[PDB]
């Protein structure tokens, strides 16, 4: 049985660590809910 | 039971101790998490009791105790924020700039952070702390990383 716990708030950290790409990928969306990658 | 605005981690006792399948964002009275975390299983607050309202498995979303509230959106220039919410460790923002996911119903934000699957409803913000939508469901690249689209959900 699933529950839930608070976190914290919702709020924009200025000064926050800030890494990861940007990739334009080609995706398909099926019935399911499942991306995948198109080539 | 608790009915505070802000971000949630969606834990379950059926496993070896306490696991934390996901995350959600408490607003304006209602719980919006991914269905792939749920099921759309009714969920517990403390003493109370959250029953789904809204489910959609192709947008995999699912909302609780009302109708889907966040409406925000991604402009498509600007950094992001993924407040990410691990399984047993600290709420932490991380800030990005999104991808794209060229599909033949239009262009989504992506997000190309990794994170463990427990991860998954785990707020994207934008620069004045709204939701833009949920981290969760994506793909799996070359590299066997990790890439999440933006999703967002319908305020009727
Ligand atoms: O597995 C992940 N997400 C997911 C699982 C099951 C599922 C869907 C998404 C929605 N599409 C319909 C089937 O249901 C996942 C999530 C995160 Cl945050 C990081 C990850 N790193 N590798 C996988 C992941």
């Amino acid at each position: 049985d699933m529950y839930i716990e608070r976190a914290g708030d919702i709020t924009w950290e200025k000064d926050a660590e800030v890494t990861g790409n940007s990739p334009r990928l080609d995706v398909a969306l099926d019935e399911s809910g499942d991306f995948s990658l198109v080539e | 039971g608790e009915t505070t605005d802000g971000v949630y981690r969606v834990m379950t006792r059926r496993l070896l101790g306490s696991t934390q399948v996901g995350v959600g964002v408490m607003q304006e009275g209602v719980f919006h998490t991914m269905w792939h975390v749920t099921k759309g299983a009714a969920l517990r607050s403390g003493e109370g009791r959250l029953d789904p309202y809204w489910g959609d498995v192709k947008q995999d979303l699912v909302s609780y105790c009302g109708p889907w509230k966040l409406d925000a959106a991604w402009d498509g220039l600007s950094e992001v924020q993924l407040l990410a919410v691990p399984p047993g460790e600290r709420a932490k923002n991380i800030q990005t700039l999104p991808g794209i996911f060229k599909t033949k119903d239009g262009d989504i934000g992506a997000v190309a952070l990794d994170y463990p699957a427990g991860t998954s409803g785990s707020p994207i913000l934008d620069k004045c702390g709204r939701v833009i939508g949920l981290y969760g469901n994506g793909v799996v690249i070359k590299n066997g990383s990790y890439v999440s689209a933006i999703t967002q959900g319908k305020r009727e």
